[PDB]
């Protein structure tokens, strides 16, 4: 009466957000917020293996997260007998004043006890099977020549395995957590942004960075994302956080805080333009989707591997990389052009005035390796100023005269947001090349 | 071991096979109105009763 | 997969000498006549 | 002394392992009046020794019978893998199979 230990990490890890972060979403409460502190600190546990047996810290918070769960059932079971008892009346379940707000900071109407019975049961059913089986069904039963070479072959598969997939979900993240900040560009993401321009000016200096800091980098990207989740989780429950932190207020814009009904002191209701329910929808969601992911590779950048003529077809392909480098010193150029008359900026003003002139110089490649940072600082204040005009405080910062007269506003349409900061760090790409270039040239001279 | 893994399981999941199907021949109905509680008390009569 | 058709095609080393082609040729024939025999199914 | 007498006794039996040639030979001697019973016996033996082949005519019975693209990648695989590899497909397909 034993299962193996592989089935048993997977399901554990499986069932763990299933049946905590669902029920989270099930009835959002104080109660929801531990469930889902309880789903991450499980979330980051190691894997168990067949000649490894279960960490003794893994079954320490099993162990606590079945007394929590246990615990919320025993209060919210002893709160249901003593209400259904005490009144026995009132099939009208009219709600104001203070009894319900406290009865919403939480901790008959017939979907009261209905809605009371589903996350208990479902928590109590899941709970327990994850402790019976962990306590029951012991994890551990137990305390020629060409096809050896085809076997061997799957090791070549392998070996190309761990040489490139790593390598280019490692470009995927990148890319992840590019698209973040465009999506809903505030306070939650522009240390995300301003992060990667400077690991991005970093990546033109083109020495390798040392094998130890990106983990502390993106570590503390991990917790800023997690504890970004955590506070948007915090404003999206009952009455008691309304009532803190009304709606309408300017530090919700920063932060990046959305309503999800009338709220008022407490208007009451209930609590559930495609364009805007992508942002306001996907976001929440999707940064629990970051955070997770984020996790993951952290782990994944952890493991790793193990180790750590007259040709004229030879003559094609070299010359026309020696091409490409001469391509190289003018295809940035033409990015920014585009990306100056795309915009319609007394700056796109300045980019065509000064780059259609630097135009004439008869000493041509050298030059320009030689003055492109400048140039990324130039075109790495704009996408900053360009997150300001994007935040949902249009109105309330100011527009003077002096910004009326430049003609450049801001973005009503987040969604236009959301477009016009895809194709900049697309597009913006090109000049980190350039930079990438330019240190590379300065490594070689010296 | 194998008693109790076919022999056990298999008159264990057939004791409930006829007093399943009287609980849904019983007093009519348990199951069918507005908001919330039978939806999921159809997620386990979609395949138990 | 290089050394997948290195083994099946250069060094399969025991050549077996068989000459099973008159199989083939009724499987073939077979299904020919399932082609024609049979045309309704073929057509809406 | 007893297993020291039968395992000499079931190890001349199954040095009659001449299966992967009886395949033919009873394969000619099954084509006359040969209705004593050795055939069945012959013919259950030579079953179980191309497994394979039935491994492959029940995955396309199996592609066949519901014909849909979620069971396709199993006679293809089937196929470009098993029956262009060798003899033995190695030992690990069979594990990707189940």
């Amino acid at each position: 009466m034993t299962v193996p230990p592989l089935l048993k990490s997977c399901v554990v890890k499986l069932l763990l957000p299933a049946a905590l972060l669902a029920a989270a979403i099930i009835r959002p409460s104080f109660l929801s917020i531990g469930y889902v502190l309880l789903a991450l600190v499980s979330a980051v546990l190691p894997p168990i293996r067949k000649s490894l047996a279960l960490p003794k810290l893994v079954g320490t918070f099993v162990i606590i997260t079945f007394l929590f769960c246990l615990a919320v059932a025993l209060g919210v079971g002893s709160y249901q007998i003593s209400e259904q008892v005490v009144h026995k009346n009132d099939r009208t379940y009219i709600c104001n004043r203070s009894d319900t707000t406290l009865f919403r900071s939480i901790g008959t109407g017939t979907f009261e006890s209905t809605r009371a019975f589903l996350p208990e049961i479902i928590a109590t059913s899941a709970a327990l099977l994850t402790i019976i089986i962990v306590m029951f069904l012991s994890h551990r039963d137990e305390q020629g020549r060409e096809q050896r070479r085809q076997r061997k072959l799957a090791a070549i598969m392998w070996s190309a395995i761990g040489n490139s997939l790593r390598r280019l979900t490692n470009f995927v993240l990148f890319l992840f957590t590019a698209y973040v900040g465009i999506v809903k560009p505030s306070l939650s993401n522009s240390i995300y942004f301003l992060a990667f321009l400077f690991i991005s000016t970093w990546w033109s200096t083109y020495t390798p960075l040392r094998h130890g800091v990106y983990n502390q980098i993106k570590k503390f990207l991990i917790f800023y994302s997690a504890l970004h989740f955590l506070v948007l989780y915090t404003y999206q429950i009952p009455i008691v956080h309304h009532s803190w932190l009304p709606t309408g207020s300017f530090l919700p814009r920063l932060f990046g805080l959305t309503v999800l009904m009338d709220s008022s002191c407490p208007e009451w209701w209930k609590f559930p333009d495609l364009i805007m329910k992508w942002p306001l929808y996907a976001n929440p969601i999707v940064v629990l989707v970051f955070f997770y992911l984020t996790v993951a590779q952290y782990k994944f950048t952890r493991n790793g591997s193990r180790e750590y003529k007259e040709s004229a077809a030879s003559k094609g392909m070299i010359a026309v990389m020696t091409f490409v480098i001469f391509h190289s010193y003018s295809i940035a150029l033409t990015a920014m052009m585009t990306w100056a008359l795309l915009y319609h900026s007394i700056f796109g003003l300045i980019l065509l005035i000064l780059t259609c002139i630097l135009w004439i110089f008869r000493d041509t490649r050298k030059s320009s390796f030689a003055m492109a940072p400048i140039i990324l600082m130039y075109i790495e204040f704009l996408l900053i100023l360009q997150y300001f005009l994007s935040m949902d405080i249009h109105a309330e910062i100011g527009d003077p005269a002096w910004m009326n007269f430049v003609g450049i506003e801001w973005t009503t349409l987040p969604v236009h947001a959301v477009i016009i900061l895809c194709v900049q760090t697309l597009l913006t790409l090109p000049v980190f090349l350039l930079l990438r270039l330019a240190r590379r040239e300065k490594f070689y001279e010296s | 071991k194998r008693w109790n893994a076919l022999l056990g399981y298999t008159l264990f999941t057939i004791t409930m096979k006829v007093c399943l199907q009287i609980f849904g021949c019983v007093f009519l109905s348990w199951f069918d109105q507005s908001g919330g509680w039978g939806k999921t008390l159809c997620i386990v009569r979609q395949l138990f009763s | 997969p290089i050394g997948r058709f290195i083994h099946q095609l250069f060094h399969p080393k025991f050549r077996y000498i068989r000459d099973l082609y008159p199989i083939m040729f009724g499987i073939d024939v077979i299904c020919f006549l399932i082609m024609t025999f049979g045309y309704s199914a073929f057509g809406e | 002394i007893r297993s020291a007498v039968d395992l000499p006794s079931l190890q001349l039996v199954q040095s009659a392992n001449d299966v992967e040639k009886m395949e033919t030979a009873v394969s000619v001697d099954w084509q006359q009046k040969s209705s004593a019973t050795r055939l069945l016996n012959a013919v259950v033996n030579c079953i179980g020794a191309h497994t394979d082949i039935l491994c492959y005519f029940f995955a396309i019975m199996t592609q066949v019978m519901t014909g849909g693209l979620i069971t396709l990648p199993l006679p293809l695989m089937s196929l470009f893998w098993g029956n262009l590899s060798n003899p033995r497909p190695s030992k690990f397909f069979w594990v990707t199979m189940i």
